[PDB]
């Protein structure tokens, strides 16, 4: 389980998550340099 | 470590054509070089203590601790680790009919340690509730506990005990070696270094368990380095160092 | 139970947690196991404090255990001024003997202390007493190597 | 939410697991013998095949050892328990078998009983509790240094707060027979020394004078008195020394004996006496707190104290996590040159805090620690995570 | 021992009860009631403990024979298991990953061909990494087993 | 038979004086508790080589040999090194109820041990008991019956 | 050689440590010629001699 | 002035069953000579460490 809840729950953020951040993530650093 | 390894094997085979009095002292095979790598010396500001205290101190509170010391290969004590002396006098060991083989025979046999088993031991009756250890016989503490020990009972009613035939000291193992810091009451340790040995990691070896240590000495008891060849490869080394920073500059 | 709740606290130095215990209700003639009840633990360490609180609650000064040995023994050698006093206040035995033989006397002298001698002479001294071994006060003195301790007992 | 989770969650090395074996303790009290420490081990070994039989297998009943220190007043007992397909439910788990195990031992009178599983890894150095020494730096003796003792155990229990199950390992001092002989009456009888030290400490103690060959294998040959003939202290009377008048002596005629407080096991440390204690630290609280309270309590002791820390404890002084910077030093200087930018790296590196969340959530949900396993669960969302960001990026790029 | 003036003999036997015992009695082991020895068997360096354990396991039957009579033997602790499952599951879950790449990959694309990729590349890359273990001198044990499945 | 001082003021004080000029010690468990026994782990930094590390030891403890005492000499100093890390224990028990835990450990000594040792892929292997001893257990009123002393 | 030389007979407990124990003569006694007829041996007899 | 065979089961015996590990090692003889002394040879991986 140790190995199981911190990464099948892990997942599930890092995607719903990253998919939406990280269009943002990219813009917001070409903006401030 | 190969080298100790085998000629100790071979030492082990001579160790039983030795006299029983040379098995007794201990014999020492060690790996270290021949020359000083430090001497750490002991004074006393106070002068609470003499020049056989000091070296007494030396030898049964320090010398353990640093021949363990990883990179230690041989600690040379200058002055000896005391000893229960006993000395003996002709005109009072005829006086009263005896020879000095005797006096060794008394001290054997009143001065021992025995095992003596314990009671409700295993393996246990029928019904047992106690248990505990037997005592007795404990080795001799103080140079009064053995000027007691009886020698002979005379038909007269007369003790003959130790102290009538011999002075009782606590003393020293040896007489030979005498330190003196500065003209001044002294005592010791001459370290070698193993064999290989990083001789400036040892040294900070022993500056950090010679530390550990300082904080339980009696009154005045300093610690001195009259001799050292450890502090001219650390300041050489960044001698060289600068030169180094000093020729980018340049 | 308590009472060995209790024999733990008096040995260890607990007087605390004998004060609670006192006031509880524990037993004060727990002994164990040889037979050393908490008031011979007192003596031996030695706690001032807890052998008063002992003595007021309940104990037996006097207490033999297996080999007779009595509290005012077990000072008298471990040598416990203090208490060799508050022993003989609270009503003591000077002339106890050991199924040995050994009056709190001569473990005064053996031990060279010249004060509890001093005391326990004033409050009982055979001075005469003798051992198994027929030594005597002024005999064990000499042997000992002590000298003014000789003197006061001739 | 990421940096509160994180220190709200007690971090661990490596879970129990449900091995199908726990162990369990008994002591008792000092002066116990061997046979009423082997009524208490009946009695737990009943339980376990009666009132428990569809889950425990065996009952391993080892009287007479201990890891804290050995003697006729201690023994341990091991379990084996049954396939998980004969048990069902976290109902039947080691960690519910043990609790329920344990708290059926308390009504027993006189024993101290406990089981507990076993450490993963055989590691004594069990997590997150101390190791403390304390040493005896100059000649003062036993008496003395077991004083200093009690003392830093009184402070060590006034700060419940932040010291909790913190005690001594070893043994407590028990009574003994002390013994001594007078030489004076001894040579006026004729009786030799060495003809009373060995009469003794052979008959009590037991003496291994030879061997001797049996059934093709060499063994030893021991002697001693009948085990009816030396176990209570009115039994030394029994025996006779020879003089030299070619007349016999009872023992009880040279001979004075009472009693005495010794010390079974007798630690030492470095060459010089110890007392080694261990404790841990407090629910909520951590370490590198609870170490450093118990290093001052003992700068008051009484001087010649020592503190020496070893085991659990001392790996503990390592490491700083100068890797932790290194580390993330890298991954930037990775970043750097696969866009060409000292400043793009950021972007890809912010996903970190995405994937370690919901590692988060995921385990408080069920209660887990930070153990190893979570560490590098971690780790490796937060590696694929970047990997899907790389792409993004890259693309994007 | 001595001989009696009166002549007769002191035997040995006379004055101690001879018979053959224990070098200890110290400790006293026993297992649901019956007495037990044990044996504690360490794992030997740069072994493995599946095959030293079926090896022992075979060695001990096959000395069953020549046993005394209600002589037995059983295993209180034997970690093997603990080896044996965890492996099964490392294999499982690698079995099952394949599985799921699949459906995952046919749903969203069409063709049977593209499926088939992922399941070559997959075993191959696993493969070599026992290889550069065995290399550092690195166990199959448990650390390195999970250390895969993630 | 001895006590822990008896013990520790000698064979452990001594032992503990001699073991010098050791190789990468960190530190030097030792307790002397009653049964007799003495106990003096010696840990070493990590990646020391094991093999080394105890014969340094072995080394200095054999000059030290001379100066324990008779008895402590003829019984035996063994050292071994430490890791509880058994791979199993073996259960050697008996249902008949016809034998002892001193007789099953007899056999298993005798018999089982040297198949244990000499197994395939094991290494080091404890045993929960010991041999059969000879003992003599005498009678304290008999010997004095013929004027004899242990 | 016990008299002039000396004997290490034994070890001893001082102050915690373990130490050893001497026996050896007086020096006054040991500094000349003529005295070594100034020591005497007990024999069977029970008699000294020098 | 021991038989071959005394010492076997006191020396060589005691000495073999105590041989349980050792990395490497192929195979080990041991001959008793009733000279009263005895060797024992132990043969290691031919890679090996002397």
């Amino acid at each position: 389980n140790a190995v199981g809840t911190g990464v099948m729950g892990g997942m599930v953020t890092a995607t719903v998550l990253a998919i939406f951040f990280v269009p943002v993530f990219f813009v917001v650093v070409r903006r401030r340099f | 470590d190969i080298a100790q390894v085998q000629v100790q094997n071979k030492l082990q085979l001579a160790m039983p054509l030795l006299p029983q009095e040379v098995q007794q002292q201990g014999v020492s095979v060690e790996k270290s070089s021949s020359s000083f790598l430090m001497v750490v010396g002991v004074i006393n500001t106070d002068g609470t203590m003499t020049q056989e205290d000091i070296s007494d101190y030396v030898a049964a509170n320090m010398k353990d601790a640093i021949s363990r010391t990883s990179g230690v290969g041989d600690v040379q004590l200058f002055g000896s680790q005391y000893a229960m002396r006993i000395w003996m006098n002709p005109n009072e060991l005829n006086k009263f009919q005896l020879t000095p083989v005797d006096v060794i025979t008394a001290i054997k046999a009143q001065n021992a340690q025995v095992a003596a088993g314990q009671l409700g031991g295993t393996p246990p009756v029928k019904g047992q509730q106690l248990n505990a250890s037997i005592i007795a016989q404990t080795r001799l503490t103080s140079t009064e506990e053995f000027g007691k020990i009886l020698l002979k009972v005379n038909q007269d009613g007369s003790r003959v005990l130790l102290r009538d035939v011999a002075k009782i000291e606590l003393g020293g193992e040896n007489y030979d070696i005498i330190a003196e810091f500065n003209g001044q009451p002294a005592s010791g340790l001459g370290i070698k270094l193993a064999t290989g040995a990083n001789a400036l990691d040892t040294a900070a070896a022993i500056r950090a368990e010679l530390a550990k240590m300082e904080p339980f000495f009696p009154s005045g008891l300093k610690i001195v380095y009259p001799y050292d060849t450890t502090p001219f490869v650390k300041i050489s080394i960044h001698e060289v160092v600068k030169t180094l920073v000093e020729a980018i500059i340049l | 139970d308590l009472g060995k709740k209790l024999l733990e606290a008096a040995r260890a130095g607990q007087d605390d947690e004998v004060r609670i215990l006192m006031a509880n209700g524990a037993d004060v003639n727990a002994s164990d196991h040889v037979g050393w009840t908490p008031l011979h633990l007192a003596a031996y360490f030695g706690h001032l404090e807890i052998v008063e609180v002992l003595l007021k609650n309940g104990a037996d000064v006097n207490a033999d255990d297996s080999l007779g040995v009595t509290p005012l023994h077990l000072a008298a050698d471990r040598g416990h001024l203090e208490v060799v006093e508050v022993l003989l206040k609270n009503g003591a035995d000077v002339n106890a003997n050991d199924h040995n033989g050994f009056t709190p006397l001569h473990l005064a002298a053996n031990i060279g202390h010249l004060e509890i001698v001093e005391v326990l002479l004033k409050h009982g001294a055979d001075v005469n007493a003798q051992d198994k071994f027929g030594k005597t006060a002024f005999d064990i003195s000499i042997d000992n190597g002590n000298e003014d301790l000789a003197e006061i007992l001739q | 939410g990421m940096a509160y989770l994180f220190v709200r969650l007690p971090s661990s090395f490596l879970p129990d697991e449900d091995q199908g074996v726990f162990m369990t303790m008994v002591q008792l009290p000092a002066g116990a013998t061997q046979e009423r420490t082997q009524k208490v081990l009946n009695e737990v070994t009943h339980y376990y095949l009666t009132k428990e039989k569809n889950n425990v297998e065996s009952v391993f009943a080892v009287n007479g050892f201990g890891f804290a220190g050995r003697g006729q007043n201690t023994g341990i007992a091991f379990v084996s328990l049954k396939d998980w397909a004969d048990r069902p439910g976290e109902e039947n788990k080691v960690e519910a078998i043990t609790m329920r195990a344990t708290r059926a031992f308390s009504q027993i009178k006189d024993a101290m009983v406990f089981a507990f599983n076993l450490p993963a890894i055989v590691e004594l150095g069990t997590a997150t509790g101390f190791d403390f020494e304390l040493i005896d730096q100059a000649g003062l003796g036993h008496e003395k240094l077991t004083q200093a003792r009690n003392q830093l155990l009184a402070e060590a229990a006034k700060h419940p707060d932040m010291l909790t199950s913190v005690r001594p390992n070893g043994l407590e001092d028990t009574p003994q027979f002390k013994i001594d002989i007078d030489q004076e009456k001894a040579q006026a009888l004729g009786v030799s020394i060495n003809d009373i030290n060995t009469t003794l400490g052979a008959a009590w103690g037991g003496s291994y004078v030879n061997d001797f060959i049996d059934r093709g294998r060499v063994k030893k040959v021991y002697v001693m008195s009948e085990a009816k003939y030396r176990m209570l202290p009115d039994d030394i009377g029994d025996w006779y020394v020879r003089a030299a008048d070619g007349q016999m002596v009872p023992f009880s005629a040279f001979s004075s004996s009472r009693w005495e407080y010794g010390s079974p096991r007798l630690e030492r440390y470095n060459g010089l006496p110890s007392m080694e204690i261990l404790g841990q630290a407090a629910p909520g609280k951590s370490t590198g707190e609870a170490m450093e309270l118990m290093e001052q309590l003992a700068s008051k002791l009484p001087t010649y104290d020592w503190t020496g820390m070893s085991y659990q404890e001392r790996l503990s002084g390592n490491q700083a996590p100068s890797l932790y910077a290194i580390s993330l030093i890298v991954v930037f200087l990775c970043l750097a040159a696969l866009y060409e930018s000292w400043s793009i790296p950021f972007s890809v590196m912010l996903v970190v805090p995405l994937g370690v969340i919901g590692a988060l959530l995921a385990a408080t949900f069920r209660g887990l620690t930070n153990d190893v396993y979570f560490q590098v669960g971690l780790l490796t969302t937060i590696g694929l995570s970047a990997k899907n960001a790389i792409l993004i990026v890259e693309f994007a790029k | 021992l001595k001989v009696n003036q009166d002549g007769s003999r002191v035997l040995l036997r006379d004055v101690a009860k001879i018979e053959l015992g224990g070098e200890n009695y110290d400790i006293i082991a026993e297992f649901n009631g019956q007495p037990a020895s044990g044996l504690g068997i360490k794992l030997a360096t740069g072994a493995n403990a599946l095959d030293t354990a079926a090896a022992i396991r075979a060695e001990l039957a096959k000395m069953e024979p020549f046993f005394p009579s209600g002589l037995k033997i059983v295993y209180p602790y034997d970690t093997t298991p603990f080896v044996k499952i965890s492996i099964h599951e490392v294999v499982k879950t690698l079995v099952e990953a394949i599985i799921l790449v699949f459906l995952v990959m046919y749903l969203f694309l069409q063709n049977f061909r593209a499926t088939l990729i992922p399941t070559i590349a997959v075993p191959v890359v696993l493969l070599g990494t026992f290889a550069v273990l065995a290399a550092f001198g690195f166990s199959i044990n448990t650390l390195t087993m999970f250390g895969m499945v993630l | 038979g001895a006590d822990a001082k008896t013990v520790q003021d000698t064979v452990t004080q001594v032992i503990e004086q001699n073991m010098n000029g050791i190789d990468n010690l960190m530190y030097m468990s030792s307790n002397s508790d009653s049964t007799g026994t003495v106990q003096i782990t010696l840990t070493f930094e990590s990646g020391t080589d094991a093999d080394i590390a105890q014969v340094q030891v072995q080394n200095k403890l054999q000059l030290a040999m001379p100066l324990l005492p008779q008895e402590v000499q003829q019984q035996g100093v063994s050292v071994e090194k430490s890791s509880s890390s058994f791979l199993m224990v073996v259960g050697v028990i008996n249902t008949d109820g016809t034998m002892t835990q001193e007789d099953i450990s007899d056999y298993v000594a005798a018999n089982m041990k040297d198949a244990i040792s000499r197994t395939s892929g094991v290494g080091d292997v404890q045993l929960f008991g010991s041999q059969y001893a000879m003992r003599i257990w005498m009678n304290p009123n008999e010997l004095n019956k013929f004027q004899l002393t242990p």
